[PDB]
């Protein structure tokens, strides 16, 4: 039943008595459900240390991973170039999924095409698919550039992208001068960030490898900035703003901020902004190249150091106070520009907020996950705030990154009770937050399920989730946030301290039970 | 506009394509003539997509894992292959269920074999067997396992059927290998067919020799209702108010046991013909169970469907059907009285998957709304046969519409509302055109039944008549 | 008892068994507490419509007001001028309270002095207090200006500020040329915003009244901006940013943004930034003066229109889409500067967020309170979002403002169920949210208590609070937010939609009960 | 710093004052010499503040409404006058209580007469009577009403005592008029005295002729503990583990009935001498109840206080005192072992109100910490007499310190930690000096007793040794 004045959606419509009775009849008659006491017993068992020991013995099963596949990152990288179409040679289902994923995170259009390789291409290859797809895409969507990645089908099949594109240009399907950079992005190697790295390396190689003779390092007086796989528009914007404040000439290679934030004014813009082909061609003339997320820009680093001859600085992700300071000092050294008074004031304001909130932040225990550079930046900032990272999970991390993060933890007394996990998924993290309960989780939207699980054990066992990372699907416009620099550090600090205070307010809201501590002033 | 203007619009839109793509795409665009109801005459469907034209179609893995098998709650579904396919499809579809997630229900979880390079080179059968062992260890209350193949599985020569047979015999467990590799077929539709065949071959005949189920003359199954936002529940209640006993739900909030009990029902009520007609025809052939299509979108279609279903049973069911219709008449009449004045004459364009582009037309017309354009991602010719009579004269029909095509059609037609998927929503919102997600119900719903109709009318009104749509142009421009 | 490795603060230390037993013994032995059933019965009674009818019959008693007294606003206005000391002639307890209040809201130092008028001054005035206080303050804290307001004690005994300051200058306590603007700020008239208006008018009169002969309207090609009582630093910053984007010359009179956001770099800055005396002296030469919060800038408006001869535009507070548009168009007309492409893009991005979030925002019911201009701006923006303001409370509003807000509500179908209350306090609003329950409250920190009360009735009766306004004491760094312009509208929209989604997530977190609607994607 | 350097620092700081202010302020700053005892020798206190020097002092209304009467939970306290005083003091002080707010407890609520111009011109007595009627109507479970006068009440000739008498007689209700106008006195201290006199005249003698209270020889009342962050509770538990019956708490979590029952106790345990010595002396004079000062800050002071209190009773109480001390020895010993190594030798400067600048010294010394400077907002000469022996040699003593004075003293002395109020916190945090709020315990606590000592040590360590203090200077400067 529905009251026309107060219409109920699924929640709480299915809480009505008739729906409850019908669902109970369904369960008792036909579902053959396990008895509720058995379900409770199994859940309690899954919360225990013995279950966690069985959980961490997994070798073949992955449950709730915290990573995606390479072509997603390749598509995101391709979206950062002017009038560029991401083109995933292979199966169309992959492109449908990539577009849906990015649409749900960014709440924006995401343009990407497939050449729709089918079962026949599984025997002959996707050469005909490539020729027809490049011709159709160029004719229909009129990109200035088509950036080609691969699905796992094309990688297993062994499709030679370079030969396919060369044959497409040789037979007149696309003009010989039309830019078609490509990268092999096998989904069974690495993760989405690896796909970003491969795609960027392919584009940079396409535009600079054959024209290095007239290049002179430092001739254009600029610094190249490679952001890597980045899903916060605020991070692109803050890097650009800080470099402009310093008066530092810069080239942000793969800048998707504009195309992911188009205005709603009555027209759809498929392309907007992005790194121009001229910027990529002139990139070897920069003073240096700075990699914002070095732990998934290794191939790009090898290319930039070996071909462009840029002495890429050893810089961590500019996350938190110390690493933002190091980034700014390195940029000042490279460009010769002093760090201006506005940036000094901004750093001082971040320190003021840290002193204002340290009493609430001190000693709080955090599980967290995400991409390697993001995770280590978050760990560093948490240590700077007197917080305790206890469970550090990076599904797509490696042994060397784990060694670096362990070195970071060792340098701080707040890292004593910290363990770094690589190759572990969110089921492992569920076990960890049940057996060694932190105060909060920091991660993407998938962590919400863990929160639900913990709440099922009990309210006192519930670990609230703080949504920082990728993807975020159940909140709106958080992709506009910043995590880099002093501005990103301030946003993260505010999020953490107010999450703590909101939890405390919830726990002290019980009238005449816990409301003696329901303080107006905190 | 008239038919001639629509044909002219089709031709002008097509003129940008290269010759081969133009020739192909001309066969997938038509102007409806409900007098002539042949899909062998106007629109060609179920063909491969043209490369590089931004198709909205998914793959066979989405059709099988994401659509048919995924909703089955007490089963664990392994995304066999690399991490991507399972990750992007995790909890993206609102196939609602009741259960304790991670203990006895596993719908929103992502189980995967997470293929690495060595699994590609040396195969993944041993990894699959080890994975099944680990699943048994860590999720002992699962009532079955399915293995949904991703693209690499069928290209590296893996034999998941042998592993399924051996492990199922060893563990006394139903293990269903599904060869739903994304390169098979041309869309989600072949995924539907492959998943249906897997159900038929590995699950459906489990209780063929079992006769301990107490069956009644009013036994029905709901086939092809995936409980999107609770849709199936909103249907089921009506069927149980009519005196029928719904034994199975395929597959929204569906359990494996109730799938096994489906061959014992008297009638199969098929909502999504496209995804479940294969298993419906099989059950008709093998068990002699008749099946009928029904539509629970909007009051007119719901009343017609309820009467048609009750006509299959005795007079007591028909009397109960009249009682249900009388009980719900004031509610949906109040919904119409509230919302039809604000939606009268509004024009809608739809682009959805295999069933909804024609099924929801009745609800829109119940709200006084006119569907001027409709089309399918992956429907077959029979779906267009059914659509031709449901759609108005000189209305636009599109199959596997490209992004450019849909944008140009919307620019010319200028509908008051567009109903489509997540990949079109923000494009058309940026053009100042109200958009409703007709896959996920925009995280609202249910829309089935009378209770669903109230929500459907509220959602259509709140989006179409939102103040924001009047504010896209800056006052200084 | 305490475990050294896990030390409990008051919560949850007093939930321990021994503390519970001791508290029960105290209550049963000596408190003579009413029986718990009587307490429950009285609470239920206070939630009813009969209690609301009694509550709205109040004529003499005020319970939990939402307003402060004038000198607080006078102090905040004085804080926005360069090297200016707020000086409250009267009793020192007032200054202690003003400083504590602003310290807790801004988490920053707030400098203000009193002349410590005692009982003897209550008989023969505080002239000696004024002389000694002005001399001591100027000698000790070395301000360039001392801005004088009054406490209620000085107002009641009728201290003549003008005569006192003139006598102070006549007898050499302060130099004759030292700027000592003053305003009478009686706490029994109006509220804190009225004090801001009085103080600003006093300063503007002090610097411009006697030097109008050589002034020419529009001679300096600038626009004066009077912000009024403003407690979000983001609002000052966004006004300045938007005006700089347009290339519009402007003078932000009473700019306290710098002194309320000093960096923590090892030194204490008593003064920072602020409107210079030169800017205030040159203000009559502006093209026009724009009042950002006209409903508490009436005396300032009278002075500016009658003395400076500025044709002050009829502009609402630039809150939300329509009013920001009107503000920008008026500024463009006054200055001759076209509205730039960046501001058009920002407006389009706000519209895109509105379309992204409208399904969750539509039909949501809000009870809100705050200052008049802020409240009407919030009401306008909520109407633009398809939300339903239901209880609109402004303790310091007046009949004319209520008429304007009713006119705003009448122009929208979403204002059908809206009622505007003036002169009502938060006890009235507690009755309103109990008897006509909204989905959310929007207000300052005091609303937290209302939330507690509603939760005591039941979880389904709980009305969550959204902290927008002044003061905010139980969250950190929210004073850095923006509420004005497109940026402020985006921040408010994100806050509202994510509060809705967080509430929905809380309500659907029950495993096997409501988690069928615990969707990953919203 | 030696004594000579402290005197020189005092003189250099005083140099900038005008002559009259310099002469006054010289009397309020001293270098401690514990070889002497008299405060008529070094520090003059309880004088009016110099105008325009940024005193930290509050007013008599703060001392009466905010300090003494406000914590009384079942009473309704009317801020009589304009809206400001009540609004700024609403829930600003963490005097913790148990009760149902708005029903039977009203501590965090702001009740005010909200004076307008007409109330100033024509008086507010009739408005006060109407207000009391409205309070009775809307809060029927209140057990009494107090009327705290704000500044205008005493200047316009309002007679709140007559209204209180008439309304109390008519409603059979205790209505206490408090003449705590902010212009009275020079600080919160006269507010304490006025509130104590109001208690004595209107509440304390209610049950003088009543003899129905069953009294035991172990009856005590905690006087002058306002339960800041639960402090009184953390004290009370110890007193009840020692075998004593705490009949009253003044006034943190205090009820009116337990105030009325105080004249029935055997001992008055006074924590805050400054605010409650008046009523303690009155109860000693009238009822013959002895009172003693005690200190529950830190383990050393707590153990000394517990033994001194038990020495007033029989041998059973002394045995229980030894049992409590033995029970709590490992806990605070573990606290010391954990936190003293990280706080040894750290130097602290304190500036608090009337009691805590000397009371918390023992806890700091229990943590190995040295108090090099201390001072009071509003203490009298007796408080400085008590402070001289609690403070180290050549340490700085300041009374009614100005903001300039305190900042200059901190600049020269360079303490490792400053403990003071909210109006100094951010000033000294911006100078890179760790700060602890010693009024509100920085929204932490309690600090009384052993359970409070654990929290006190944790808070001091977490603020003093925070990493942020090492990051104030940018690496490029
Ligand atoms: S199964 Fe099919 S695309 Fe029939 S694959 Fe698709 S939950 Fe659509 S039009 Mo998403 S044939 Fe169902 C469908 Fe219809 S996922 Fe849902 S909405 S009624
Ligand atoms: S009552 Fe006094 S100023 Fe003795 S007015 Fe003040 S809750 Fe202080 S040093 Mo705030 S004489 Fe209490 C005090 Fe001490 S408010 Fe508290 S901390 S022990
Ligand atoms: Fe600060
Ligand atoms: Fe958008």
């Amino acid at each position: 039943s529905q009251q026309v004045d107060k219409i109920k959606a699924s929640y709480p419509l299915f809480l009505d008595q008739d729906y409850k009775d019908m669902l109970a009849k369904k369960r008792d008659g036909f579902e053959e459900k396990y008895p509720q006491d058995k379900i409770d017993e199994v859940f309690q068992w899954t919360t225990t240390k013995e279950y966690q020991e069985l959980n961490f013995q997994r070798e073949a099963l992955t449950v709730n991973p915290a990573k995606a596949c390479q072509p997603l990152g390749a598509v995101l990288c391709a979206l950062g170039f002017e009038k560029t179409m991401p083109y995933v040679h292979g199966s169309q289902g992959c492109v449908a999924y990539f577009r849906s994923y990015f649409n749900r995170h960014f709440r924006e259009p995401v343009s990407c095409v497939s050449d729709s390789m089918t079962e026949d291409a599984a025997v002959f290859g996707g050469q005909q698919n490539m020729k027809d797809g490049l011709q159709n895409c160029k004719a229909t969507y009129k990109p200035d550039m088509i950036a080609v990645s691969t699905t796992c089908m094309a990688e297993v099949i062994g499709d030679d992208l370079n030969a396919f594109i060369n044959n497409s240009k040789k037979e007149g399907f696309i003009p010989d001068e039309f830019p078609v950079p490509f990268a092999h992005t096998p989904s069974f190697v690495g993760s989405h960030v690896t796909g970003w790295d491969n795609m960027f390396e392919g584009i940079a190689r396409y535009f600079t490898l054959k024209s290095m003779d007239d290049k002179v390092v430092g001739s254009n007086k600029k610094i190249n900035i490679v952001p890597g796989f980045e899903t916060y528009l605020g991070n692109f914007r803050v890097i650009k703003r800080m470099l402009s404040e310093m008066g530092v000439g810069y080239s942000l290679l793969s800048d998707p901020e504009e195309v992911l934030d188009t205005p709603a004014d009555g027209q759809f813009r498929m392309y907007a902004g992005g790194t121009t082909q001229e910027e990529m061609k002139d990139a070897p003339n920069a003073l240096n190249t700075v990699l914002l997320q070095p732990w998934h820009l290794e191939k790009t680093k090898k290319f930039v150091e070996g071909t462009w001859k840029h002495e890429v600085p050893k810089l961590n992700i500019p996350m938190g106070l110390d690493w933002t300071d190091e980034f700014l000092m390195k940029v000042s050294e490279i460009s010769g520009q002093p760090i201006p008074a506005s940036l000094t004031k901004e750093r001082g304001r971040l320190v003021d907020m840290m002193t204002d909130s340290h009493t609430w932040l001190h000693g709080k225990r955090f599980a967290l996950w995400g991409d390697p550079d993001f995770v280590m930046g978050l760990v560093k900032f948490l240590l700077e705030l007197g917080c305790e990272p206890v469970h550090i999970l990076c599904h797509n991390g490696n042994k060397r990154w784990k060694k670096a993060v362990d070195a970071i933890l060792a340098a701080s007394p707040y890292g004593k009770n910290a363990t770094v996990y690589i190759g572990k998924d969110l089921w492992h993290l569920r076990s960890l937050v049940f057996t060694d309960k932190p105060d909060f989780m920091i991660g993407n939207s998938y962590g919400k399920f863990i929160q639900r699980d913990t709440l099922h054990k009990g309210k006192e066992f519930e670990v609230p989730l703080i949504r920082i990372g990728f993807p975020i699907f159940d909140r709106h416009h958080l992709h506009r946030s910043t995590t880099l620099g002093y501005e990103g550090a301030m946003q993260i600090l505010t999020t953490l301290v107010n999450s703590i205070l909101e939890r405390l307010d919830e726990e002290t809201r019980g009238m005449q039970a816990t409301d003696y501590n329901h303080d107006l002033v905190r | 506009m008239s038919r001639e203007e629509v044909e002219s619009l089709i031709q002008e839109v097509l003129e940008v394509y290269p010759e081969k793509a133009r020739k192909d795409r001309n066969k997938h665009l038509a102007v409806n003539d409900p007098a002539v109801t042949q899909s062998k005459k106007c629109i060609i469907s179920n063909k491969k997509s043209q490369p590089g034209l931004m198709t909205i179609r998914g793959c066979a893995y989405a059709g099988s894992k994401g659509v048919v098998w995924g909703p089955i709650k007490d089963m664990i579904h392994i995304s066999h292959g690399p991490v991507g396919c399972g990750q992007y499809s995790r909890a993206g579809r609102r196939n609602y269920y009741i259960g304790t997630t991670g203990v006895n229900a596993f719908v929103t979880m992502n189980f995967t074999s997470d293929f690495q390079e060595k699994d590609i080179v040396f195969g993944g059968d041993k990894k699959l067997a080890k994975l099944i062992d680990e699943v048994e260890t860590l999720f002992p209350l699962n009532k079955g396992i399915s293995v949904q193949s991703e693209c690499p599985i069928g290209l590296i020569g893996d034999d998941i059927e042998s592993v399924s047979k051996v492990k199922g015999a060893e563990l006394s467990k139903t293990i269903v290998p599904v060869r739903c590799e994304g390169f098979r077929g041309v869309s989600q539709s072949l995924g539907h067919h492959i998943a249906n065949d897997a159900v038929r071959d590995w699950v459906l005949g489990k209780r063929d020799e079992d006769t301990t189920f107490a069956s009644t003359p009013y036994d029905v199954a709901i086939i092809g209702d995936y409980n999107i936002g609770g849709d199936a529940w909103s249907s089921r209640i009506l069927l149980e108010e009519m005196g029928l006993r719904c034994v199975a739900q395929w597959s929204g909030d569906g359990s494996i046991s109730e799938i096994e009990l489906t061959p014992k029902v008297k009638l199969n009520l098929v909502h999504c013909y496209r995804s479940m007609n294969y298993i419906s025809r099989h059950m008709e052939e093998k068990y002699g169970i008749p099946w009928m299509e029904y539509n629970f979108f909007g009051p007119t279609k719901t009343i017609e469907s309820l009467r048609a279903i009750a006509a299959k049973f005795d007079e007591s069911i028909q009397k109960k059907c009249e009682e249900v219709i009388a009980k719900y008449k004031p509610e949906w009449e109040a919904v119409v009285a509230k919302y039809r004045p604000r939606l009268e004459g509004k024009r809608v364009m739809l682009y959805i998957g295999g069933l909804r582009p024609r099924h929801v037309i009745g609800a829109y017309e119940d709200l006084g709304m006119e569907v001027v354009g409709t089309g399918y991602e992956f429907a077959h010719n029979d779906d267009y046969d059914r659509t031709m009579k449901e759609m108005g004269d000189s209305t636009l029909l599109y199959d596997d519409v490209t992004g450019y095509e849909f944008e140009e059609f919307v620019k010319r037609i200028k509908p008051d509302l567009i109903g489509s998927g997540i990949k079109e929503k923000f494009i058309f919102q940026k053009m100042g055109i109200p958009f409703r997600e007709m896959h996920s119900w925009d995280y609202s719903g249910p829309y089935h039944g009378f209770d669903g109709f109230a929500i459907f009318a509220r959602d259509m009104d709140m989006t179409l008549n939102n103040p924001c749509w009047k504010k896209l142009q800056a006052p200084w421009e």
